[PDB]
């Protein structure tokens, strides 16, 4: 959102309606998988799956 | 009658011009002359509340030069300067001004000057409440000069004396101060004493009850909810922090006045902390205790993707 | 870059100072609205909750305090006047 | 009498106070959400409700349920939520409980703009086709309660209610500033009659565009409002105790009310009644200015809350200190009253300000500067200003938007000796 509500600036009445449409679209592009693949988080694992991590701390 | 023809009569001979109040000793029907001040007073203020006038206006209208009829005043007793006419002045309501002082109680019930910064400061408001201080939040408290904080001035319409107390009690209670130690405790303490639901009380009752009144001196995580209070009360029984209960399961047994008051579960829920314990008082509001009522898209788009 | 001003030992600031964790462009992303860069860290507010630790009157004031800090890091001095 | 306040925020507050004064016992109601707004603890009772958020207290079968098990006489709508819903006043007075309000079809006949807009012609009142040029909002204080068997209308006294921001209103007035006291006449006399003629019992606010000296029928609400606070600085008036009056059975003679144009159930009669001074209502909202000159919520917790309070300075607040502001509800957060004796429209519009100055809040972004700025204004100076004059100025004006210092022995403070802006300091 602090994205959006910097590269977009108009709504008379509910401006929440577009905001929120700019937001959920614009997730698609900065979410977790995607960032993977660049290699910017080790990983996207499966919630099941941090104790195995976790593990290898100690 | 009596009490104001005496200080018209009196003002007028000594030729005086502007404010003015004269101070009598009542004592049944029998009164007595005690001094006048021939200036503005802290207590002015329940007159305005009451008369609808702004004294210091009116000090200030006279000091330019205005005349006695120019000013427009209500109706009242009026001294002529030789005779006195007219029926007593209309006061509407009833006005109780409360002297909020930034001190606190010592040794044996002496009383000592507070010092401080205001770090809560906030008058009690809404209609019928007056605020006439000096304090602001960040204000520092000098113990050099005196201690009067703020003055709360409430006002009701007609004349219930009961009503006025009551509104009176809840400015007090409304009135948060931090940071300095103040009486407001002492007051509230004060207007409770019952001699004073007559009207009144003379000069030596808030001396002869002091000792007696000096001593008488939550957040939620999501998915929580908070079983409060649906009335004062005094917290009989209470359940264990960690229980389950059914829809309508007894929770809670408050004892207000002389019955009980049980409060049930809204529904099916679990106990998580519990804030009250049995004996306690607790008001209208006061939370008693905390509970909590009783397929994944995106996991498959990572076990997928890590397939590939 | 306050960010990595606040990680130090000691900000010398002048009055025409403005510190703040978040520029105008965050404070607004995060909707809480539009605000002038004069009103987040103002010189005052900073030189009360520690922020600053120092405070200099002009540019070249700033450099000369910024000497004199090193210099107790520094070493000994050699010339000295004893007070009366 | 039981009072039930099926309401929230500060209104509720405000009821619960004068239904104090007037010993009733009162119970209060708040969604599971409202849980610390202030009039929980201020009320003898307070029952939570099933739902969450404004529409929780829409809730009829909830309200009424409450009202069931705690025994309320008489129910008390506030404004907004379910005051003007006519299926809830009816469902009361089927559950014979007392709604404080007028009758069931008075509400539909009020409630129906174009029913009212006829009723409106029917009593001789002029109306919109729908576009009027310059005008002015102007309001008239109504109080209605039956004498005989008639119902008597009284015009306790007018507001302008111009200032409004996309029609929120920010700042009402009373009395209305510089209105020929032809059209004053004009416009209390069409109240009153509009009022009787509809059979209403209680309080209503006549609504008119005013442009020169033609005035148009607005709407009408039969309700208590927002903006009652100024007609109450200038009347003397507690307008909740006389709503409660006539919900009790009392008549319009022993209501004792200030003299003014009424109508006897028949024909008009009476001066415009008397307005003692001036009055402003500044309405304090917990909200900012966006990028485009827009409007966010603001939500926070007040860290720091301290309404301004002197002689002639009135406060029906919502907030207090720790409370968390949520954009759940409305954004109001407090309703600072200001009001002065005589007629220096100046000196009211001074006092406003300063009372604004004087408003501490922190935690949360306000409106204060934004009403402060547009009191600013040198068209506001002659008294009033028109219905499009706060969005006009609306860029123009949102582009416009003491600490104790302790001193070591020997030193002394060179202070200001007057407010300006700074041009020129010396060498530290």
């Amino acid at each position: 959102e602090s994205a959006v509500r910097l590269g977009y600036r108009t709504d008379p009445a509910e401006r929440q309606n577009l905001f929120d449409r700019l937001v959920a679209a614009a997730y698609q592009h900065g979410k977790a998988l995607r960032a993977a693949t660049t290699f910017e988080l080790d990983d996207v694992i499966d919630p099941a799956a941090s104790r195995a991590w976790i593990t290898r701390l100690s | 009658r009596a009490l104001h023809q005496a200080a018209v009569r009196l003002c007028a001979r000594v030729g005086l011009r502007g404010l003015a109040t004269v101070e009598f000793l009542v004592s049944g029907e029998r009164f007595v002359f005690l001094e006048v001040n021939p200036r503005i007073q802290v207590e002015h203020t329940v007159t305005e509340q009451t008369t609808g006038l702004d004294l210091v206006a009116v000090q200030l209208a006279i000091a330019g030069g205005e005349s006695y009829y120019r000013l427009g005043l209500p109706a009242g007793i009026a001294s002529d300067g030789t005779e006195v006419i007219g029926e007593p002045a209309a006061q509407r309501g009833i006005a109780i001004q409360l002297r909020v002082n930034a001190e606190t109680f010592g040794a044996d019930f002496s009383v000592l000057p507070s010092a401080g910064t205001l770090t809560a400061f906030c008058p009690p408001s809404g209609p019928g409440v007056r605020v006439d201080t000096y304090g602001r939040p960040g204000l520092v408290v000098s113990p050099q000069y005196d201690s009067l904080l703020a003055k709360v001035i409430v006002a009701v319409h007609g004349s219930s004396w009961r009503a006025a107390m009551r509104k009176a009690d809840t400015a007090l209670s409304e009135f948060g101060v931090e940071g300095v130690a103040t009486n407001i405790g002492f007051l509230r303490r004060l207007l409770a004493e019952q001699r004073l639901e007559t009207g009144w009380v003379n000069t030596d009752f808030v001396d002869e009850k002091l000792p007696e009144l000096a001593a008488a001196a939550v957040e939620l995580y999501p998915g929580e909810d908070a079983l409060r209070a649906q009335l004062a009360g005094t917290v009989v029984e209470v359940a264990p922090e960690g229980a389950d209960y059914p829809a309508g399961a007894q929770l809670v047994v408050l004892e207000a006045m002389k019955m009980q008051h049980v409060l049930a579960a809204p529904d099916a829920l679990r106990t998580v902390r519990v804030l009250v314990t049995p004996g306690q008082v607790v008001g209208t509001g006061d939370p008693l205790l905390v509970f909590t009522r009783t397929t994944r898209a995106d996991l498959d788009e990572v076990i997928e993707r890590h397939a590939r | 870059n306050a960010a990595l001003a606040g990680v130090c030992d000691v900000i010398i600031a002048t009055p025409d100072a403005n510190i703040g964790m978040g520029g105008p462009a965050m404070i607004e992303g995060g909707g809480l609205g539009v605000y002038p860069p004069e009103a987040i860290g103002p010189i005052a507010v900073q030189r009360r909750n520690g922020v600053v630790g120092l405070v200099a009157r002009d540019e070249a004031h700033a450099v000369s305090l910024a000497k004199q800090y090193l210099s107790y890091f520094q070493g000994r001095l050699d010339r000295w006047q004893a007070p009366d | 009498a039981s009072l039930l306040v099926a309401n929230r925020g500060e209104i509720a507050l405000r009821i619960i106070r004068t239904a104090t004064e007037l010993g009733m016992r009162t119970v209060a109601v708040y969604a599971a959400d409202d849980a610390h707004s202030p009039h929980v603890h201020a009320a003898d009772e307070a029952m939570p409700l099933p739902g969450s958020g404004p529409p929780a207290y829409l809730n009829q079968a909830a309200l009424l349920a409450v009202a069931e098990n705690t025994g309320a006489t008489l129910i008390h709508p506030g404004y907004g939520f379910l005051s003007e819903n006519a299926e809830f006043a009816k469902a009361c007075a089927a559950a014979s409980h007392t709604f404080v309000g007028p009758d069931g079809r008075v509400l539909e006949l009020l409630g129906n703009k174009t029913a009212a807009r006829r009723a409106a012609i029917a009593a001789g009142v002029p109306t919109l086709a729908a576009l009027l040029g310059d005008a002015r909002h102007i309001e008239v204080q109504v109080v209605a309660a039956p004498a005989g068997h008639q119902t008597h209308a009284l015009a306790v006294g007018d507001r302008d209610c111009s200032m409004q921001r996309r029609y929120q209103k920010l700042i009402e007035i009373a009395p209305a500033q510089g209105l020929s006291e032809e059209l004053r006449r004009a416009l209390h006399q069409a109240a009153v009659r509009l009022c009787a003629r509809v059979g209403l019992r209680g309080l209503a606010t006549v609504e008119f565009l005013v442009s020169g000296e033609r005035f148009v029928f607005l709407e009408v609400n039969p309700r208590i409002q927002v903006e009652h606070t100024v007609t109450e600085q200038t009347t003397g008036l507690d307008l909740v105790a006389v709503q409660l009056a006539i919900a009790g059975g009392e008549s319009y003679y022993r209501l004792g009310l200030p003299a003014g144009i009424a109508s006897d159930g028949t024909e008009v009669i009476g001066e415009p009644a008397a307005q003692r001074g001036i009055a402003i209502q500044l309405r304090v909202n917990a909200e900012t200015f966006g990028a485009d000159f827009s409007v966010l919520p603001s939500a926070g917790t007040l860290t720091a809350f301290c309404p301004p309070s002197g002689p002639g300075v009135r406060v029906d607040t919502y907030g207090r200190p720790g409370l968390v502001v949520s954009p759940q509800y409305d954004s109001l957060l407090a309703k600072v009253i200001v009001a002065v004796h005589g007629s220096s429209w100046r000196a009211a519009m001074r006092k406003a300000d300063t009372a604004l100055s004087e408003f501490g809040v922190e935690g949360v972004a306000t409106n204060i500067g934004f009403l402060r700025r547009l009191l600013a204004e040198q068209r506001l100076e002659t008294g009033w200003v028109n219905t499009d004059f706060v969005d006009e100025k609306l860029p123009e004006l949102a582009a416009a938007a003491p600490g104790a210092v302790e001193l070591y022995p020997g030193e002394d403070a060179l202070r200001a000796q007057l407010a300006g802006t700074v041009v020129e300091v010396a060498p530290e």
